[PDB]
């Protein structure tokens, strides 16, 4: 759940090697310390928290994805069009060469500025009081009180995990030229 | 309609036919430049 | 009283610990005459060249980037005054130096500290004590870089050797 | 031509100008080898000459008998780039510069000390003024038909006869 | 009482976050020289100005009117090729809007005259557009980013265009590196002329 | 900048220097790119 005091609180810290900010608030999820350069003191926390979930989204679908592309897993005909190799790379550049990448790039693209602008801009303005990260993107129930409890903690963390190891992953492919799986 | 079908309005595409990177012949671009600079 | 640094040399009286870093070293009498707000701006100014100097040495034997070619440091100035990144780095220099003026003239009316731009983005300063201790490190810093300076560019002239490669070697 | 002119691109004595001015600098520079700096130079100066020769025959100018190429100043509109067009450009500079100095001493007049803003110019202002003189024509003239330019003759201060 | 945009400096006067885009930078302190009046004036007119620049520049490689005489890519070329007489009709037409638009009203010190006259304020909405005033401070402020951009961006590609002779999107798609053996800056005195 | 010397270089002889010497140095300048123009080019 929150865990308030416990994790994700005031006095939390991931490393008490630095000592936890007094400008970082102890009300957002995900808040464990970690903030050396002092970048809450003056950037909006809001926005931040924001781009956070967002990058976090982004990097599971994508780890999803580098998994997916290196198992050899492929949506029928896929790999007819596209190349047959592994390398997310070259698949990359060859689904660019279909336009695949070019189709996902307009509608990400599309929501993104239809979407993602205006709330963004009310989220930041004081015109809606919608939380960050929230687009009432909930289909399939599991909400309630887990959607602001544990499930944010879980969904931040998880996504961190993510960046970090998305990062590591095509990394390791450029340093040795094979992918993971 | 003001533009008749002699003297009509000349609409060129100017990405020449190629892409933003990863391209080869005569069609190098800026962020081609980028990748031949960070790669000798 | 007596100098701290010199002992048997008087304090020059416009050194008042007023400024950190300051030991009463001036024999020359140049705060008899001139202003100290401006030498300390010029003190920081220059120890930060050499500063970033120095780094600039040790970083261009150990990595050179890709797209340039590979030389070393004072064959880099010769070849960048005749390829155009020379009067780049010149010109933005400059173009900063202009609010630099601008910053010395709040220092001279009153303003500012001298070497005082607001840069903190780290946020590694935290309150006055920690602050106080860092202007002092940055001082030593400056001026043992100063004098680090004149080494390495003297040293390659006289021996035609890098700096890394001149404690490697000999 | 006008006046019995001959144009400068069809005239014999222009041709020998160009050709004496050449040979004079190509004279000077057989003293000099290939790459020196003194060889650059008087290069570079034998192709500004044959330039200048150039543009002057293809302009339209009027040659004499010396040679020389002669401004027609009467009005003609085939030469009025000699002196109308000059001129135009002139009266526009010159009713700039007045337009823009008379605002300021008019400025001036209404100061704490008139005469210290005149060895003192208030820069600030003065550059004001500098920049409305752009339209120095319309402005004057409507000074002159709002009774601003002209002080009627009973206040001016004359000799007593 | 520090600048936000320069934070060892001090906050200019007639700087005090009224104005759209005022973000506290004025370190050569124009504005206690210069009314802010006109500076805004001036700000947004260049902004608007390069606005239509920029845009013309990239949609005058696109797209174009018919004819020989509008065929020309590159922007920089097409001010030559361009029709004088029109050129010269347009800049007729844009002294005809300087006096019009500004209601005779054009210099230093007689712009504002009227205290009803407001900075880059010219009475200019065809379409109503600022009519909602709960737009109008977010409007203000993009125009003024919108202008600030633009000169930045024009005055890149002009510059470029000038270095490299080619119009700026098919320069940025067959980009090519300065070499220096060519448009070497500056020189005339230190070869003593020539 | 000090306020007495803007006063100082807002006298009579400096602007009057400054200004024909700017003056003069676009005249220069503008012989130097544009030479020898006798006419009005037309
Ligand atoms: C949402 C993702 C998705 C899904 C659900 C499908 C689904 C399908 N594709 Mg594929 N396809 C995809 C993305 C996807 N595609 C992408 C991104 C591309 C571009 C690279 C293609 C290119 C493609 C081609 C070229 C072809 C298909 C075909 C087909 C159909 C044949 C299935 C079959 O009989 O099994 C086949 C089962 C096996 C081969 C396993 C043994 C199937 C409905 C075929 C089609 O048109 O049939 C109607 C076909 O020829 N697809
Ligand atoms: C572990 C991942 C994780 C977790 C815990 C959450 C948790 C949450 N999300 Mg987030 N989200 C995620 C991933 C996650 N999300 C990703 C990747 C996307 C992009 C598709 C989104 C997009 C998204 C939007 C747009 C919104 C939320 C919202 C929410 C909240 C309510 C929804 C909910 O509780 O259902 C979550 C239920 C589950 C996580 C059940 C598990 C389903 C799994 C993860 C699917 C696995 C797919 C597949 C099997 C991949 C594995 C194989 C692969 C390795 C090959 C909650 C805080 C809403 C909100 O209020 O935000 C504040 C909201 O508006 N999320
Ligand atoms: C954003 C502003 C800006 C712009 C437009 C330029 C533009 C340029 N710089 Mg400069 N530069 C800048 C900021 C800028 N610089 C700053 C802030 C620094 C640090 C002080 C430098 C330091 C610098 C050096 C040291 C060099 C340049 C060079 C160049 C040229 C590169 C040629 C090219 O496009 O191929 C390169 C294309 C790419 C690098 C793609 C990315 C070009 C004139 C180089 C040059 O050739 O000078 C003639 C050179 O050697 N620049
Ligand atoms: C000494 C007296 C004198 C004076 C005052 C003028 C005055 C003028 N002459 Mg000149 N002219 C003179 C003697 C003189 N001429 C002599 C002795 C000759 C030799 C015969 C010429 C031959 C001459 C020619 C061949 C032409 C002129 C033209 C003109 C007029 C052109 C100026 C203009 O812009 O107005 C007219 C324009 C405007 C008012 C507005 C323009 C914008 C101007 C009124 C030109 C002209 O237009 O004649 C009327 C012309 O074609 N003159
Ligand atoms: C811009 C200011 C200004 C203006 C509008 C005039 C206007 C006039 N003057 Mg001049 N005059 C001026 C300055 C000015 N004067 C100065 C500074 C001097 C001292 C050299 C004189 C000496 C002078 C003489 C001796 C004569 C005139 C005459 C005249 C009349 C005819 C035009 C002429 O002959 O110009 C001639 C102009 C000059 C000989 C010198 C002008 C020198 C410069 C270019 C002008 C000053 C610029 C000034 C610094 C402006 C700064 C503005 C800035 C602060 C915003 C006309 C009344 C003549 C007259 O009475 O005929 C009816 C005449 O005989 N004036
Ligand atoms: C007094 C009115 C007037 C008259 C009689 C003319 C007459 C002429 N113009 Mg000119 N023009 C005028 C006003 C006028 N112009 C103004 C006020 C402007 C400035 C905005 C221009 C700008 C202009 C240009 C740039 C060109 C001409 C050209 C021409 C000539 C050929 C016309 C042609 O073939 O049209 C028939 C063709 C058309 C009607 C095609 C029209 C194309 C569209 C409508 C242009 C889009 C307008 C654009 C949105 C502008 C918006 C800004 C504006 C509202 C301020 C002809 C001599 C051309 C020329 O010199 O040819 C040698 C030329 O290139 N004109
Ligand atoms: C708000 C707008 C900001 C504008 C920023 C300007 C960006 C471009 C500025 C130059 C870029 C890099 C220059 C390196 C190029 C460079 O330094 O070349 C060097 C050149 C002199 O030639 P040298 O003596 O160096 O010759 C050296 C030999 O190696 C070759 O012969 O310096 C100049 O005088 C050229 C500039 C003209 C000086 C007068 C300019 C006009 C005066 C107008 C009034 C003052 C305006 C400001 C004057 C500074
Ligand atoms: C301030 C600021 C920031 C920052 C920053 C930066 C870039 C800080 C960089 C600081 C640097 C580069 C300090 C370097 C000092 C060098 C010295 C004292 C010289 C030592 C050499 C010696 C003693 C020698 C020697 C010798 C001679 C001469 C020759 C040899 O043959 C022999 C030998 C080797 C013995 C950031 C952006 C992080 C944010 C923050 O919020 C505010
Ligand atoms: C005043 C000022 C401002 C400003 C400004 C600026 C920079 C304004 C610039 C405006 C411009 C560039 C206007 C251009 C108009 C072009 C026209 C009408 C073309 C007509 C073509 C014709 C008639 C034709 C033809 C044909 C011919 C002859 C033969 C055929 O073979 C070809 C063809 C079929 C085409 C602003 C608003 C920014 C701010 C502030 O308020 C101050
Ligand atoms: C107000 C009003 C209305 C209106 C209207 C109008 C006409 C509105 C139009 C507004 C426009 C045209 C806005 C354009 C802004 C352009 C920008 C910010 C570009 C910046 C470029 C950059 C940063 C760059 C760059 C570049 C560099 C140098 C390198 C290059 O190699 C490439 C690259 C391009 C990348 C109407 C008339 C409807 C009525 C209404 O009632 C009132
Ligand atoms: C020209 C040019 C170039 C160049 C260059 C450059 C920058 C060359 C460098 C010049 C410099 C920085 C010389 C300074 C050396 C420091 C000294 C002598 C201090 C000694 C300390 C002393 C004496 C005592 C210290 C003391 C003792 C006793 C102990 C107590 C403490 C203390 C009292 C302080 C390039 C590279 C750009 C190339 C280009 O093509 C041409």
């Amino acid at each position: 759940l929150w865990n308030e005091g416990k994790i994700q609180g005031k006095g939390v810290s991931v490393i008490p090697l630095f000592p936890r900010p007094a400008s970082l608030d102890g009300t957002f999820p995900g808040d464990q310390g970690f903030d050396p350069f002092g970048f809450s003191s003056w950037v909006n926390m809001k926005f931040v928290a924001e781009a956070e979930i967002k990058h976090c989204r982004l990097a599971m679908l994508a780890f999803a994805g580098i998994m997916v592309e290196s198992a050899g897993i492929s949506f029928p005909g896929a790999t007819s069009v596209l190349g047959s190799s592994k390398n997310i790379f070259e698949i990359h550049d060859k689904a660019v060469a279909s336009g695949a990448m070019g189709q996902i790039l307009l509608w990400v693209s599309f929501f993104e500025v239809v979407a993602g602008v205006p709330a963004m801009n009310e989220m930041l303005n004081g015109e809606s009081s919608r939380i960050p990260g929230y687009y009432a993107f909930d289909p399939l129930g599991q909400g309630k009180g887990d959607k602001m409890g544990r499930m944010q903690l879980s969904e931040i963390q998880n996504g961190r995990l993510a960046m970090l190891a998305v990062s590591g992953i095509v990394h390791h492919t450029l340093i040795t030229g094979k992918g993971p799986l | 309609a003001l533009f008749g079908k002699g003297s009509m309005i000349v609409v060129e595409d100017p990405r020449d036919g190629c892409g933003a990177y990863a391209n080869s012949g005569a069609c190098h671009t800026f962020l081609d430049e980028i990748g031949d600079a960070l790669k000798k | 009283d007596f100098s701290a640094a010199v002992p048997f040399l008087k304090r020059p009286s416009n050194l008042d610990g007023a400024y950190i870093g300051d030991v009463g070293f001036d024999p020359l009498g140049f705060s008899d005459v001139f202003d100290l707000r401006v030498l300390r701006e010029a003190e920081l100014k220059h120890g930060r060249f050499a500063m970033l100097a120095v780094l600039g040495f040790i970083v261009q034997e150990l990595y050179t980037f890709p797209f340039f070619p590979k030389m070393a440091p004072v064959d880099a100035h010769d070849y960048f005054v005749k390829q155009g990144g020379g009067s780049q780095i010149i010109f933005w220099i400059s173009f900063v130096e202009l609010f630099g003026v601008v910053a010395l003239f709040e220092t001279l009316q009153g303003k500012r500290e001298p070497g005082d731009f607001a840069f903190d983005p780290l946020g590694l300063a935290k309150d006055e004590a920690t602050l106080e201790r860092y202007r002092l490190a940055e001082v030593k810093h400056a001026r043992l870089a100063m004098i680090a300076i004149g080494g390495f560019i003297h040293q390659y002239w006289v021996t035609k050797q890098t700096v890394l490669e001149q404690l490697g070697n000999f | 031509d006008v006046a019995g002119l001959t144009p400068c691109g069809e005239s014999k004595e222009f041709a020998r100008r160009l050709d004496g001015s050449v040979k004079k600098l190509q004279t000077r520079l057989s003293k000099y080898e290939a790459g020196t700096p003194p060889a650059l130079a008087l290069q570079k100066q034998i192709d500004k000459t044959k330039n200048r020769f150039d543009r002057y025959g293809k302009a339209g100018l009027l040659c004499g008998t010396d040679g020389l190429p002669h401004l027609i100043t009467d009005g003609r509109w085939t030469h009025s780039g000699e002196f109308v067009i000059p001129g135009l450009l002139f009266l526009y500079v010159a009713g700039w510069i007045g337009w823009v100095g008379r605002s300021y001493v008019l400025f001036a007049r209404t100061a704490d000390k008139p005469t210290e803003k005149e060895i003192i110019i208030d820069v600030p202002v003065a550059l004001s003024f500098v920049s409305t003189g752009f339209i120095w024509p319309f402005s004057a003239f409507k000074e002159f038909t709002s009774g601003n330019l002209i002080v009627p003759a009973d206040e001016i201060t004359v000799s007593p006869r | 009482a520090k600048s936000k945009a320069v934070p060892f400096l001090s906050q200019p006067e007639a700087l005090d976050g009224s104005m759209a885009g005022d973000v506290g930078f004025d370190p050569f302190g124009i504005s206690s020289v210069i009314d802010i009046k006109w500076l805004r004036e001036s700000e947004l007119k260049h902004g608007r100005i390069c606005m239509l620049a920029a845009t013309g520049c990239l949609v005058q490689e696109v797209v174009h009117l018919p004819g020989p005489a509008f065929s020309q890519k590159m922007a920089l070329n097409a001010w030559a090729a361009a029709p004088r007489g029109g050129m010269i009709s347009i800049l007729v037409a844009i002294g005809l809007i300087e006096m019009i638009s500004n209601r005779f009203a054009l210099t230093a010190t007689d712009m504002f005259a009227n205290p009803n006259r407001v900075p880059g304020d010219l009475g200019f909405d065809p379409l109503s557009l600022g009519a909602n005033p709960a737009n109008r401070a977010r409007f203000e402020l993009s125009e003024v980013i919108h202008g600030r951009a633009a000169m930045m961006g024009f005055s890149g590609m002009v510059h470029q265009m000038i270095v490299s002779k080619q119009a700026p999107i098919e320069q940025l798609m067959h980009f090519k590196a300065v070499d220096s053996s060519l448009m070497k800056l500056g020189g005339a005195a230190g070869n003593l002329g020539y | 900048m000090d306020s007495n010397f803007l006063k100082y270089l807002s006298t009579a002889p400096v602007l009057f220097t400054v200004w024909l010497s700017f003056t003069a140095s676009f005249i220069i300048e503008a012989n130097r790119f544009f030479p020898d123009m006798l006419y009005f080019p037309m």
